[PDB]
């Protein structure tokens, strides 16, 4: 499962493990039983 | 459950403990003392200067 | 003078209902058999971990305790009296006279001559023993009032000490004082220390007697 | 300012209040209400009393605390009493039925029929007989004395006659 | 009527040891409390 999206530069922590924030308790969430990778590069060039 | 607890089809006799019994609260509850100082905020908010 | 506690300075140390048992507790304990100033009729003293604090009369001379770090302006302290009427506790910034008492006309209070920035108001022989302590930002105080049938000296007997108040303060304290009511017209200090005792509870849930187990060895 | 009654609102008076919490370092201070329920008795509830917190059952007692005291606690040290805080009246707490199910088996290769005993507890929190054992139901208490067969406990023994 | 410690002994024992059972229900072995209900209300799951 590949999950494509763009964020804050802020809550790039908050794509994580087990956590709380205002991204992670409202918009996406990941199990704490979490098993794969997480990339993220900036993006205001495009 | 004696079958299950004794993983086999046939059961000899005896008497056999195959699972445990609780009761569960109906309901909850809360307590606490009365009230003598919810402050009056009927000073600051009610004054007539 | 100096004199010997016998047993004294029990305190409850909780809440807890306890039935005929023998139960086992660590705190600040006045160690049994102690080396107790004597004071008659009154100067700085320290705190440094809690206080015991027995006195004895029919009058009421002594008129409540003044506490805190410098006992002045630039820092803040506390104030218990008790004038005829009733206990006064108190909380400013404050002037202490350095010899502070109060008369008896019948009047008084030469103690202070501050009151600034009060955080904290409240207003209204024998052998009055009081414990004194101050953690987390609480000022605790326990207390208990036997009659003696001597006039004023330092009985022998075992009485638990039931607590009275408590002060969400903050304040530091590292010295502390009395006030007397003068004449115009007896007391000791002990000290706290970390010990561990074997109190006995009655049936109706009152400590009867105790054990101070760091005495001898049989204890 | 100059009020007058006949002025445009943005220049009529308002009053103004400005709360302001703070937390210096001391140990406590004002906080929000407390809510609160009724006093439900005999039956297995979730308490909670000042911070005290249980499940269990709670009557009514014959202890007699001390003016200060909040709760009790015997050896061991479980709670065991409580004082609430409105009625200024002390309760016995008791932890709510539990036990083993066992089942008198008279042997498969002999019948499908069996047989439970609900440890320790009393028959009307679960024909059906009352032992000193628990609570034991689907067979029959006869009145004839036989040798031991299966065990119950307390002196009692079970067995398949006669086709029950 | 006016002995039988050998009795006495295995009562004490066992009594003993159901007590010191039951007293380990009040110890941390390091954690922050004795209580579950004390975990689960100041801390989050993770
Ligand atoms: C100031 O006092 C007045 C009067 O006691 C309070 O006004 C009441 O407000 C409630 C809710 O709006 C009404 O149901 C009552 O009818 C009002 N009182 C009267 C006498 O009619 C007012 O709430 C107080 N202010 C504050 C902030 O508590
Ligand atoms: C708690 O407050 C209630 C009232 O809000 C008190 O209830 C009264 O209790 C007395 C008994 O002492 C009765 O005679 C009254 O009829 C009760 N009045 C009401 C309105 O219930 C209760 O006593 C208070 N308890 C404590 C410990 O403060
Ligand atoms: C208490 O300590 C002082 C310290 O010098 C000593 O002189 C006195 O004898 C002691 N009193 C007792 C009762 O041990
Ligand atoms: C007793 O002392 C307190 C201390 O401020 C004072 O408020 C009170 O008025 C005094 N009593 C009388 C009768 O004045
Ligand atoms: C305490 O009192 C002094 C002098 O009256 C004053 O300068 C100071 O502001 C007061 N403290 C606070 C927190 O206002
Ligand atoms: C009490 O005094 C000590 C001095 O070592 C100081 O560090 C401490 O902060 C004071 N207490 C409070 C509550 O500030
Ligand atoms: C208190 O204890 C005494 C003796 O232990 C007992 O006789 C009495 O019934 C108890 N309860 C009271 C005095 O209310
Ligand atoms: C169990 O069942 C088998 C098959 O019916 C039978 O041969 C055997 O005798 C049975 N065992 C008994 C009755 O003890
Ligand atoms: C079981 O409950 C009944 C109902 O109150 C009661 O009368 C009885 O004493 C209890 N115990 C036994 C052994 O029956
Ligand atoms: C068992 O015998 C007793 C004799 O005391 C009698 O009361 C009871 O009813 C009998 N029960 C049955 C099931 O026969």
């Amino acid at each position: 499962y590949a999950d494509s999206f763009v964020i804050r530069g802020d809550e790039v922590r908050q794509i994580a493990p087990g956590q709380t924030g205002k991204i992670a308790d409202y918009n996406y969430k990941l199990p704490d039983d979490f098993t794969g990778c997480v990339i993220a590069w900036n993006s205001n060039n495009l | 459950e004696t079958k299950c607890t004794l993983k086999s089809f046939t059961v000899e006799k005896g008497i056999y403990q195959t699972s445990n019994f609780r009761v569960q609260p109906t309901e909850s509850i809360v307590r606490f003392p009365n009230i003598t100082n919810l402050c009056p905020f009927g000073e600051v908010f009610n004054a007539t200067r | 003078a100096y004199t010997n506690s016998f047993t004294r300075g029990v305190y409850y140390p909780d809440k807890v209902f306890r039935s005929s048992v023998l139960h086992s507790t660590q705190d600040l304990f006045l160690p049994f058999f102690s080396n107790v100033t004597w004071f008659h009729a009154n100067p700085v003293l320290p705190f440094n971990d809690g206080v015991y604090f027995a006195s004895t009369e029919k009058s009421n001379i002594i008129r409540g305790w003044i506490f805190g770090t410098t006992l002045d302006s630039k820092t803040q302290s506390l104030l218990i009296v008790n004038n005829a009427t009733n206990v006064v506790i108190k909380v400013c910034e404050f002037q202490f006279c350095n010899d502070p008492f109060l008369g008896v006309m019948e009047s008084e209070f030469r103690v202070y001559s501050s009151a600034n920035n009060c955080t904290f108001e409240y207003v209204s022989k024998n052998l009055r023993e009081f414990v004194f302590k101050n953690i987390d930002g609480y000022f605790k105080i326990y207390s208990k009032h036997t009659p003696i049938n001597l006039v004023r000296d330092l009985p022998q007997g075992f009485s638990a000490l039931e607590p009275l108040v408590d002060l969400p303060i903050g304040i530091n304290i590292t010295r502390f004082q009395t006030l007397l009511a003068l004449h115009r017209s007896a007391y000791y200090v002990g000290y706290l220390q970390p010990r561990t005792f074997l109190l006995k509870y009655n049936e109706n849930g009152t400590i009867t007697d105790a054990v101070d187990c760091a005495l001898d060895p049989l204890s | 300012y100059g009020f007058q009654p006949t002025n445009g609102v943005g220049y009529q008076p308002y009053r103004v209040v400005v709360l302001s919490f703070e937390l210096l370092h001391a140990p406590a201070t004002v906080c929000g209400p407390k809510k609160s329920t009724n006093l439900v008795k005999n039956k297995c509830v979730n308490f909670n009393f000042n911070g005290l917190t249980g499940t269990g059952v709670l009557t009514e007692s014959n202890k007699k605390f001390l003016p200060f005291q909040q709760f009790g606690r015997d050896i061991a040290d479980t709670t065991d009493a409580v004082r609430d805080p409105q009625t200024l009246e002390i309760l016995d707490i008791t932890p709510c039925s539990f036990g083993g199910v066992s089942v008198i088996t008279p042997g498969t290769n002999t019948s499908n029929q069996v047989a439970v005993l609900y440890q320790d507890v009393n028959c009307t929190e679960v024909n059906v007989f009352q032992t000193r054992a628990g609570c034991l139901i689907g067979a029959e208490h006869v009145n004839n004395s036989y040798e031991c067969d299966i065990p119950i406990g307390a002196g009692i023994c079970a067995s398949y006659q006669t086709q029950s | 009527s006016s002995a039988l410690g050998k009795l006495q002994d295995v009562v004490n024992q066992n009594a003993q040891a159901l007590n010191t059972l039951v007293k380990q229900l009040s110890s941390n072995f390091g954690a922050i409390s004795s209580v579950l209900n004390d975990i689960l209300s100041r801390l989050d799951p993770p």
